[PDB]
């Protein structure tokens, strides 16, 4: 097989909420 | 911090019936900065790990079945399983991630109900084996019933003998929505090596009258 | 597929210190963090804390503050839980799984069943159960496995080694006198068996036993 | 102090369909985890006409299914 993804971008930065983009 | 808390705490639907349980958080959960509310559910059957089935309270995971619901936001959850399948004999949970540390819910449990049906009551003897030593255990087995409610009673001989017995119910089964349970008479080789019959009524509700399995010695 | 994996279960004594494991194979383990829940007997999911399986930093609850600890070598891809003077209460069913930005868990583990306890590992006695020396005979039927004094679980009776798989009943443990029995059992269709072959499989991990005994008639 | 107690129930539907769920808990959000759970499933299946047994400990939520 293939390797997957779903790493996608992101990383790891403070889960105690989100971290998808808060917009400008 | 986000008490948690899931109701009911179980349910006993039937087959193809549509279910309703709760989860209802303590302190928000709609996360502004993204528009969606991060509650999560989890069914975990007996034995396996848990599943999550439905995450932003809403969204349906790439592989459950369309058939489960989650509904909710803010703080007001819900989780819906029509015609709930039997396999689904399983418990439901919820979890808060808004706010660390994390929390599920005691959970809700998800029993279900069906046709009734008298047990398949076996009886069986100490094996040559075992029978080498100090104690017998004699075994009964009251194998698929439905309701959970049944009962037991041995007799050494003629004889109801109330000690040295141990009963294991088993967990809803698997695909029928059934329950069987077992019962370990056991007793030294003497004490068993005394008596001669050995017999197994198992009253439950499908009728008045027991089922009866007997056993003696003096036959094997 | 994708899969976690930890260690088998593990048995220790009122004090001591353990160490459980959870090596991942399927996706790229450092782009993940794992996280370890916890879950006790009957009772509920207990969330330990996390391990960010780049920072390599812990974070506990408060309820996992000190005696608990995480760590990871980052390479063989598993990733440790540790714990020190467990007590009675300390048993528990452990896990680990992976936590993604949604904000769930996708996969986790099969789970370490650790359990904390005096007692003396003692190897289990199995028992076959075939009906009668003699009797009746329609469709189906039952064979046993009475599976006696054990310590400490888990236990894992299946049939031929795979083969039966319903039919079967194997059932829960019980505690009476700091040993645990239990039971099991099958049917097949009376055709079939005696003709061939029924052997239950029981395993007890704790003294690295397999007993694979054969129903044979009475 | 408080004890912790459960609360037996039987959830009859206007179809004449016959659920069964356990609600525990402090008697007050015992019970008050029961109705506020009654007054559900209405708002598609009915409304409920509730009626306690047995110092209260069985409810047979009943509904309209209006």
């Amino acid at each position: 097989r293939r390797p997957q993804d779903v790493k996608f971008p992101g990383g790891g930065q403070i889960v105690g909420g989100v971290y998808l983009l808060p917009r400008r | 911090d986000i008490v948690m808390s899931q109701s009911p705490s179980s349910l006993a639907v039937s087959a193809g019936e549509k279910v309703t349980m709760s989860c209802k958080s303590s302190q928000s959960l709609l996360n502004s900065r993204t528009r969606k509310n991060y509650l999560a559910w989890y069914q975990q059957k007996p034995g396996q790990s848990p599943k999550v089935l439905i995450y932003w309270a809403s969204t349906r995971e790439s592989g459950v079945p369309d058939r489960f619901t989650g509904r909710g936001s803010g703080t007001d959850f819900t989780l819906t399983i029509s015609s709930v399948q039997a396999e689904d004999q399983a418990v439901y949970y919820c979890k808060q991630a808004y706010i660390p540390p994390l929390t599920f819910g005691a959970g809700t449990k998800l029993e279900l109900k069906r046709a009734d049906a008298a047990p398949t009551v076996s009886i069986f003897p100490p094996s040559s084996e075992q029978l080498t030593s100090g104690g017998a255990s004699v075994v009964c087995f009251l194998n698929n019933f439905y309701p959970k409610d049944i009962n037991v009673k041995w007799k050494i001989d003629g004889s109801e003998r109330q000690n040295g017995v141990l009963n294991s119910w088993t967990d809803q089964d698997s695909k029928d929505s059934t329950y069987s349970m077992s019962s370990t008479l056991t007793l030294t080789k003497d004490e068993y090596e005394r008596h001669n019959s050995y017999t197994c009524e198992a009253t439950h509700k499908t009728s008045t009258s027991p089922i009866v399995k007997s056993f003696n010695r003096n036959e094997c | 597929q994708i899969q976690l994996v930890q260690s088998g279960p593990e048995l220790k004594k009122p004090g001591e210190t353990v160490k459980i494991s959870c090596k991942a194979s399927g996706y790229t383990f450092t782009d993940f963090s794992m996280h370890w829940v916890n879950q006790a007997p009957g009772k509920g999911l207990n969330w330990m804390g996390w391990v960010n399986t780049e920072t390599g930093e812990p974070t506990y609850a408060d309820d996992f503050k000190g005696r608990f600890a995480f760590s990871l070598e980052t390479s063989a891809s598993t990733a440790y839980l540790q714990i020190n003077s467990l007590k009675n209460e300390d048993t528990a069913t452990y896990f680990c799984a992976r936590f993604l930005l949604r904000q769930y868990f996708d996969v986790w583990g099969a789970g370490t069943t650790v359990t904390v306890s005096s007692a003396k590992t003692t190897p289990p006695s199995v028992y076959p159960l075939a009906p009668g020396s003699a009797a009746q005979t329609n469709s189906m039927v039952t064979l046993g496995c009475l599976v006696k004094g054990y310590f400490p679980e888990p236990v894992t009776v299946t049939w031929n080694s795979g083969s039966l798989s319903s039919g079967v009943h194997t059932f829960p443990a019980v505690l009476q006198s700091d040993l645990y029995t239990l039971s099991s059992s099958v049917t097949v269709p009376s055709s079939t068996w005696p003709s061939e072959t029924v052997t239950c499989n029981v395993a007890h991990p704790a003294s690295s036993t397999k007993v694979d005994k054969k129903i044979v008639p009475r | 102090p408080k004890e912790e107690v459960t609360i037996k129930v039987n959830l009859i539907f206007a179809d004449g369909k016959i659920q069964t769920a356990e609600f525990k808990g402090t008697f007050e959000e015992a019970t008050a985890e029961a109705y506020r759970y009654a007054a559900l499933h209405a708002k598609v299946n009915g409304e409920w006409t509730a009626d306690l047994e047995d110092g209260g400990n069985h409810m047979n939520i009943k509904f309209a299914g209006k």
